[PDB]
């Protein structure tokens, strides 16, 4: 993939509770060696930018202030491959 | 009269004239089929030319069957059955002393070789997008050395003409 | 003879294109003379006794760019494509687009467009601001490139038959008199394959002979040669009143024929009860 | 051809009589235009 | 031992649990087993509208088996004799316990017969399963009868298997005139027909089930509001041709008007024809645009089952893009392709009738309840008044006998299904069974679907045709071709959420992107986004191939269109195949000494990626090879054996190589009726045309498939010395100078019986 | 009715007695007889072989297989016929009962497996004495339910009227059902 | 082999709501967010704003809104809500040195509403809104 | 059902020779040689024993 300072958006397959690490391998096979050693060896996703998102964190302006922060980058997914 | 088997066995001294012509035929058909991706010969003429490497391969397999037939009807010793049921219009013809000796090919569907019906290939027991005298029906085994299960299922699909021909014949005539 | 043989006659025909079209079920079309016939094929000769080029000139005689915005309509591939397809002109395109400027919807005549060497068809000012729609479609298609103004594709037969080189026009569009201006021609040998059209376009016994030969094409396929006097008798049945109303399977407006055939609508139904009441 | 990017609606006229400019229906905005096929 | 014997001794391995007839018995076993409980889930729960809520509730409806097992022949147990002589019928009552929500509170749970199940002879409830050819004496019957046929007033009624096309699936044909996107969906209920059309020179409309006219699509997309018509066009496509071609429809809609949902949809609010049911909308006076939109939850009428209409939106927007086949003149999708035709089978018709008879009885119970309000007594719902019991009997028997599955909820009054087993031998006793019957084929004399398509090499026989009218229209499902009933879609939903299949509510009309292969059709059900087909599919295969999800879940990867299906629904044909492992068949030349003698118990060649089950589609992906002897190293599966396209009634010729196809069609018709030994019953039974022989002889040039039928213990013809000789003008056009002194010495007796009743 | 296992459905033309049928040299005379005119135009060569693996499987005790796309070829069967004393081709050397001297051209033999179909000429005994036109339903004896015999339906009377003789047609009219 | 580590950042992501725009791809256009007049709901956002239209072009045919009402001109939005990958772990800001996971709330798409004529309990009442900038 | 007493095309008597093979298939010759120790030196009777199906036993299993 790419090694930059984007503000990405992951997907992770749902693991009920039975620090992450993008320990990228060679040849681009990017992996995720995570505690409870399961290897969510995953990324490379269908693109975007027909949608120009905004990653607002709702500050709850009824009590706070909302903020436009992280508009959009190349979203990511995970799929624990076998 | 007694048609035994030797009435429908070609000699083992002129089986050659089928194997070598199979080699030559498949060779030239492969040459052209390779060509239609590069086109050094070339089609266009024909007009069209996409499946006008159909007419040429059709008539190459026709040359194959004509050669084979004429090999089915030369060494037949004259003291023979079906030879003596086509020398006399009695029962059957010279294109049935050939489907029983050398080359029952080629079947068709509608005056055209077997279409697809899996995507870009006729049968799945083959390779994608690759027309040839095998992936689009062309039996090459005489009913003596009968056939293979990719030459039977291209036989009950031109066979199912004489069962649909003689079954919608009585649709308009009735 | 429509019932017996269909096997070794319509399938060799193995395997080639170029003029082997129909067999026995053409009997249905000849008898019925139905207008839903999908083969209105109209044969006709040409400057026949010639070479491929000699007749090819008349063959060519027989018979596409960016539409824009900001007060401009379109252009044309008026380049050597037409000059190597068929003799037409940018002025011919102007003349055609002048004709109703559309088919079946009220476009304009606009008198006129194409004020350049290549057509500038002058999308008429947006009086009907509704649509650039017709402004695009009505010019997009062919207007001077159909060769009969109502026809499917023309055909050419550069074929060496009867020893010499024959050259025909297997046109597929009704009706005859399409061969008025085929300055070939060969007008003596102009023919047809649709009974009701040749009824009005050509002579009466012309249509009788066409019905004779039409059923004598469904039987040349292998073996079967029924007696010519039989099809002669059928053709005589076709043309009692001269004006050719061939014996159809549902009825005829020919009072000297048998009125029994009229009732055979395949078959009797409630209509006879309604007529009885 | 083109979409009036204000409210995501359609474009209407040529207007080349004056210039390239528009009054997109129901999207009360103006853009210019150009270059169909 | 050799390379070969392995692949030709997989037959008695799979021909025991799921073989040649046993699809019939499997389907109906499941339909006795669980699907009846499924239909029980359509409980009553509505019956007490004008009442203190005296609802019924079926506790557990089983076919004589709630808490019971020996209720499977409830006429004081009875064999098929005592049903083929006394003319009685099999019967097991579909008993149930009920849960009166009674206001007098007596919740009565007596086991109540609701009718009778005509049990398929030799199902997993009959008294003829798990028994030896010695136990087959007290039950008067052969061991080797086909089994799977019903008992209809002493008449053996089989159920021909139909070929009804797939539901839930677009059918993008291409008429000679224009394209037709006709998604003939269903919901197990009705033939809903929400077809699109390329109607008038680039003008798109919906001949919905009801709607009064043709509705311009852009207004339809308004009806599931995507009102930013920019979104409509970008979703339909992003290239030049797609946008331009679709343009006219948006232009016409806007020229009419552009409104949101609360307007420009009264344009369809009143233009609706299911408004024709003004009397069918008695309550809810709320009826107009907003209210056929409230009832537009059923304006699903399609596989996709959401309440926020984005699912139906994308369905219409892939419809609209797979009707404009990018100048849909070169692209053609043909009907007769056995990935499309899904076999509805004896059990499936019985399941329709389960559904409809229980619902009809419940409806009449509801009517009685809704009239019994004046009755101040306890028997508003009581068993005593609940007395249509043993009258589902008559419905079932009438259906199986007259051949009429007369219906109202499913829009089909089908007649012509059930027939009588042609017991002229046990050869035609099978050939009658294992027969598939065609369907509409709009003009059946238009012989398009009459020639045998190459699209079921295997799964349907090549030469079984009754010349005449039923050629290519009655079909012998003639061999190894296993069959699927239904699955659970859940454990593919999980693998979709995991394996890299996005949620479509995270993206917009990017869906013209060639890296983004985005057919994910979980049985028509909606779609799945994510790219990387050539990993999702391959890891999904290589996950089911190792003991996980049940080996039937075929997935096609076509590249002309972005096709990646997940077809896990019924009607699918199948076949077993040897896994090549992409280099060498995974049977290793030494499974024989496990394939034959001891262990690898069996079907455990399916839990080890050794041999696996295809479909038509997955065959359209894979690359099979006839023999090992000519594998070329790109093959995905391997043929178990060539001789199982020629099937049970058709693999009777010796050396079917050398004959023509017409000759084997003739024989595979004749061989059926030919006088033969009906088997072992014969004398104990009574039946009309028992055309026995008296001195029959085994074949003597036999086929490895003559043995497997078991019907070489029961040969159908004398074995005759024969010359090839022309005697004297009587032989001539296929005539036989049969000498006497062999008719005298018994060559070819007959024992024509008949029957007076 | 006979069948053959090869869609070769002959019928008993003659029924000859034992003494007239040809006998090879051993003593074998046919049960059935075909004539070699069903083969060369039907091309069932799956029958010239079945008679090889019959006569080679019994003369040796074997019990042979010709299975779809497998089987047992012609060479081994030929050698079996050799081992028990016959041709490669299994064509016997017959003399003719009628006159008592060798047939000039040899005569194929060996076991076939003739099936014996339904639809005989005894279940198909049918005839009609008279047909009047009744008063109950006012019908002649059409098809069944009155007798067996004929039914001159559409194409049948279409042929009847298409003869070309005047009072042949008149007679057909006058004798049709009633006059 | 960049082995960058992913913080399971507990920095409150309950606030995080992805907003999507299947509206503005034409020229990398954005809202130039303020333009506030801001109104937002927590459930089915229905973001209603001050997307006031530019003025350089000739008057933008203001008679349109003057036909009924435009009071500059709000181009408001109703949020097409979704249930989606937000609960997978729906990531956030990622440097090449650090990586902060934060699990978002339900993503919501946004689209203009075309206002051409049980959230009302409190969710529809909630729009007291302030879209503002703070490096955080 | 039972054994033809005569070889339909030979004449030889046969029915005397079925309770010897069921005693000569357990001395365990090859069928082709249980049918040479009893006389059958032609096509005919080899058919008439090799090809026949003794449904007698299995039918009589439940006769009454």
């Amino acid at each position: 993939l790419t090694k930059e300072e984007e503000l990405l958006f992951l997907q992770l397959p749902d693991t009920l509770p039975g620090v992450g690490k993008l320990l990228i391998r060679k040849s681009g096979r990017v992996q995720l060696l995570l505690g409870k050693v399961t290897l969510d060896v995953t990324m490379g996703t269908a693109c975007s930018f027909l949608q120009e998102l905004v990653s607002v964190g709702l500050g709850d302006s009824r009590t706070g202030e909302m903020t436009v922060l992280g508009h959009v980058k190349h979203k990511l997914v995970c799929s624990p491959d076998f | 009269f007694s048609i035994g088997i030797g009435d429908v066995t070609p000699g083992q001294g002129l089986l050659k004239a089928k194997y070598e012509l199979l080699n030559a035929g498949y060779k030239k058909c492969d040459e052209y089929i390779e060509a239609l991706n590069t086109g050094k010969l070339q089609q266009q003429p024909g007009c069209t030319a996409e499946e006008t490497l159909e007419a040429l391969i059709l008539k190459e397999l026709s040359v194959i069957r004509d050669h084979a037939g004429s090999a089915c009807l030369r060494e037949l010793d004259k003291s023979n059955s079906p030879l003596t049921m086509a020398l006399c219009g009695s029962k059957g013809s010279f294109i049935n002393i050939s489907q029983m000796i050398a080359c029952v090919g080629q079947q068709a569907i509608s005056g055209s070789r077997v279409p697809d019906g899996f995507e870009n290939r006729s049968l799945p027991h083959f390779e994608k997008h690759s027309k040839l005298p095998a992936a689009k029906g062309f039996v090459a085994n005489s009913f003596y050395s009968g056939l293979t299960p990719t030459e039977f299922f291209f036989h009950t699909m031109a066979g199912r003409e004489g069962l649909v021909d003689t079954a919608v014949k009585t649709a308009e005539t009735g | 003879p429509g019932t017996q043989m269909t096997l070794k006659t319509f399938h060799f025909a193995g395997v080639a294109s170029m003029n082997i079209t129909l067999g026995v079920p053409r009997i249905k079309e000849i008898i019925n003379a139905s207008k839903a016939i999908s083969t209105p094929i109209i044969t006709a000769q040409l400057d026949k006794d010639d070479d491929a080029d000699y007749a090819r000139l008349v063959k060519g005689r027989i018979e596409v760019f960016l539409p824009d915005d900001c007060f401009i309509l379109v252009k044309l591939s008026l380049e050597r494509i037409r000059l190597l397809r068929l003799e037409v002109n940018a002025e011919t395109v102007r003349y055609s687009i002048c004709t109703s400027k559309l088919r079946v919807k009220p476009g304009d005549v606009a008198v006129h467009g194409e004020a350049v060497v290549c057509v500038t068809p002058r999308e008429n000012s947006k009086s009907s601001m509704y649509y650039v729609l017709q402004f695009l479609k009505e010019d997009l298609p062919k207007v001077v490139v159909q060769g009969i103004p109502e026809v499917s594709r023309a055909v050419i037969h550069i074929d060496e038959q009867s020893g010499k080189e024959k050259y025909k026009l297997l046109v597929e569009g009704d009706n005859l008199r399409a061969v008025m201006a085929t300055h070939g021609v060969k007008g003596t040998r102009t023919t047809s394959n649709n009974t009701y059209e040749v009824e009005k376009t050509l002579g009466i016994e012309a249509a009788r002979t066409t019905i004779i030969n039409e059923i004598q094409y469904t039987m040349v396929n292998h073996g079967m040669s029924i007696d010519r006097r039989h099809v002669m008798l059928l053709s005589d049945l076709m043309t009692y009143k001269g004006e050719v109303l061939g014996i159809t399977r549902f009825g005829l407006a020919k009072m000297k024929e048998s009125v029994l055939m009229l009732a055979s609508f395949e078959k009797t139904a409630d209509h006879l009860f309604d007529a009885a009441y | 051809l083109l979409f009036c990017p204000g409210c995501g609606n359609g474009l209407i006229v040529e207007e080349g009589q004056r210039c390239h400019r528009f009054s997109c229906n129901t999207c009360p905005y103006v853009h210019n235009i150009t270059r169909k096929v | 031992i050799p390379t070969v014997e392995e692949k030709w001794r997989l037959l008695p391995a799979f021909l025991k649990v799921k073989g040649l007839v046993k699809q019939h018995i499997d389907s109906f076993n499941y339909f006795i087993n669980v699907e009846i409980k499924k239909i029980m889930k359509a409980n009553e729960k509505v019956t007490s509208d004008a009442d203190p809520m005296w609802y019924l509730k079926y506790l557990n409806i089983y076919v004589g088996l709630p808490d019971v097992e020996e209720s499977f022949n409830v006429t004081r147990p009875v064999s098929p004799h005592e049903c083929r002589l006394r003319d009685m019928t099999y019967s097991a009552p579909i008993t149930v316990d009920i849960e009166y929500t009674r206001g007098s509170q007596r919740i009565i749970r007596n086991a109540l017969p609701i009718g009778r199940m005509p049990i398929m002879l030799r199902s997993s409830n009959c008294v003829l399963t798990g028994k030896t050819p010695a136990e087959f004496a007290k039950l008067n019957e052969c061991p080797l009868d086909p089994g799977g046929y019903f008992i209809v007033k002493g008449v053996e009624k089989v159920i021909l298997i139909q070929e009804q096309l797939s539901k839930n699936r677009i059918i993008v044909e291409a008429d000679r005139k224009g394209a037709v996107g006709a998604s003939v969906t269903s919901s197990t209920h009705e033939k809903k027909s929400r077809t699109n059309m390329a109607v008038k020179q680039g003008r798109f409309y919906l001949r919905h089930n009801t709607l009064s006219e043709d509705i311009p699509i852009v207004i339809i997309f308004k009806a599931m509001g995507v009102e930013s018509d920019q979104e409509i066009v970008q979703m339909i496509g992003t290239e030049e041709h797609v946008m331009a071609a679709f343009g006219p429809s948006l232009e016409e809609c806007q020229k009419a008007q552009i409104f949101t949902q609360m307007q420009a949809l009264k344009y369809i609010g009143n233009k609706v024809r299911r408004q024709r049911m003004w009397g069918g909308g008695p309550k809810k006076t709320k009826i107009e645009e907003a209210r056929e939109l409230l009832a537009s939850t059923i304006l699903t009428h399609v596989p996709v089952k959401e309440f926020n209409f984005r699912a139906k939106c994308i369905y219409t927007a892939v419809m609209v893009r797979r009707v404009i086949l990018a100048q849909g003149d070169n692209k053609v999708d043909d009907r007769d392709y056995y990935g499309n035709k899904r076999l509805e089978l004896a059990g499936q018709l019985l399941s329709l009738l389960f559904e409809d008879l229980f619902k009809k009885f419940n409806s009449e119970m509801k009517k009685i309840a809704d009239q019994v309000i004046p009755k101040q007594r306890a028997a508003q719902f009581d068993v005593v008044k609940h007395m249509r019991q043993d009258q589902i009997t008559n419905g079932m028997v009438n259906a199986i006998s007259t051949g009429n599955w007369s219906l109202k909820r499913f829009k089909m009054d089908r007649q012509g299904v059930t027939q009588v087993l042609s017991r002229l031998s046990y050869i035609s006793a099978l050939g009658m069974m294992t027969r598939i019957s065609s369907q509409f084929e709009k003009t059946r004399k238009v012989s398009g679907p009459r020639s045998l398509q190459p699209s079921q090499w295997g799964m349907l026989c090549p030469s079984d045709t009754p010349e005449g009218e039923a050629c290519g229209l009655v079909k012998n499902l003639a061999l190894m071709t296993h069959i699927t009933t239904d699955m659970e879609d859940g454990p593919i939903v999980k693998l979709a959420s995991n394996l890299g299949v996005e949620d479509v509510n995270l993206l917009c009309g990017e869906e013209l992107s060639y890296p983004n292969v985005f057919l994910v059709f979980l049985n028509g059900n909606i779609l799945g986004v994510i790219r990387d087909h050539k990993k999702l599919v391959n890891t999904f295969r290589l996950m089911r191939r190792a003991g996980y999800i049940n080996e039937f879940v075929s997935i096609s990867t076509n590249l002309t269109d972005r096709c990646v299906y997940i077809s896990s629904d019924g009607g699918r044909l199948c076949r077993p195949y040897i896994i090549v492992k992409k280099q060498k068949p995974a049977v290793t030349n030494k499974h024989m000494e496990e394939l034959a003698q001891g262990y690898r118990n069996f079907e455990d060649f399916l839990h080890e990626s050794l041999v696996e089950y295809l479909d038509v589609n997955e065959e359209n992906d894979c690359n099979i090879a006839l023999y090992e002897h000519t594998i070329n190293k790109d093959t995905t599966h391997l043929e178990i054996e060539p001789f199982t396209l020629l099937g049970v009634c058709a693999g009777l010729i010796p050396y079917p190589h050398h004959n023509q196809s017409p000759r084997n069609t003739y024989q595979c018709a004749m061989g059926k009726q030919a006088m033969g030994t009906i088997g072992y019953n014969q004398r104990n039974r009574i039946d009309t045309l028992m055309y026995l022989l008296a001195y029959p002889q085994k074949p003597m040039v036999k086929t490895k498939t003559i043995e497997l039928i078991e019907f070489e213990k029961l040969p159908a013809g004398q074995n005759a010395t024969v010359a090839v000789m022309s005697y004297s003008g009587y032989d001539i056009e296929d005539a036989l100078v049969l000498n006497k002194a062999s008719l005298d010495r018994g060559f070819g007796r007959c024992l024509v019986y008949k029957n007076a009743k | 009715k006979f069948s053959s296992r090869h869609g070769q459905k002959g019928v008993c033309g003659l029924i000859v007695p034992q003494e007239d049928m040809p006998f090879c040299d051993s003593g074998i005379c046919p049960d059935i007889i075909m004539n070699p005119h069903g083969f060369p135009s039907r091309m069932t060569v799956g029958k010239l072989i079945e008679l090889l693996a019959g006569k080679a499987g019994v003369l040796d005790g074997r019990f042979h297989y010709g299975t779809a796309f497998g089987g047992s070829k012609v060479k081994d069967v030929c050698e079996d016929l050799v081992r028990h004393g016959y041709n490669y081709l299994g064509k016997d050397y017959v003399t003719s009962g009628i006159t008592g001297e060798p047939l000039e051209a040899y005569i194929y033999f060996g076991p076939v497996y003739y099936q014996k179909l339904k639809h005989m000429v005894l279940d198909k005994m049918h005839a009609r004495a008279r047909g009047p036109r009744a008063v109950l339903t006012r019908q002649p004896t059409e098809g069944r339910s009155r007798d067996g015999g004929l039914r001159l339906g559409e194409m049948e009377r279409d042929c009847l009227i298409g003869y070309g003789a005047s009072m042949l047609l008149l007679e057909r009219l006058m004798i049709s059902s009633d006059a | 082999v960049q082995e960058i580590d992913v913080y399971l950042a507990k920095s409150l992501a309950e606030k995080l709501y992805l907003f999507q725009y299947p509206v503005r791809p034409a020229s990398m256009t954005y809202d130039d967010i303020p333009h506030l007049s801001a109104k937002i709901k927590p459930k089915q956002q229905k973001v209603e704003l001050e997307m006031a239209i530019d003025t350089l072009n000739p008057n933008y045919c203001r008679s349109k809104g003057e036909q009924i009402a435009l009071n500059m001109d709000k181009q408001t939005f109703c949020s097409s809500q979704t249930t989606s990958n937000t609960s997978r772990y729906a990531a956030a800001l990622y440097r090449q040195g650090e990586l902060h996971l934060t699990p978002l709330h339900g993503i919501l798409q946004l689209r203009p509403s075309f206002s051409y004529l049980f959230l009302q309990k409190k969710h529809a009442e909630e729009p007291w809104v302030h879209l503002h900038y703070y490096g955080l | 059902m039972i054994i033809p007493v005569r070889c339909f095309t030979c004449g030889k008597i046969v029915g005397n020779k079925w309770e010897a093979y069921l005693g000569l298939l357990q001395a365990e010759y090859t069928e082709g040689d249980a049918l040479d120790a009893l006389g059958l030196k032609r096509y005919c009777c080899r058919r008439m024993l090799l090809a026949h199906v003794d449904l007698i036993e299995k039918l009589l299993n439940y006769a009454p």
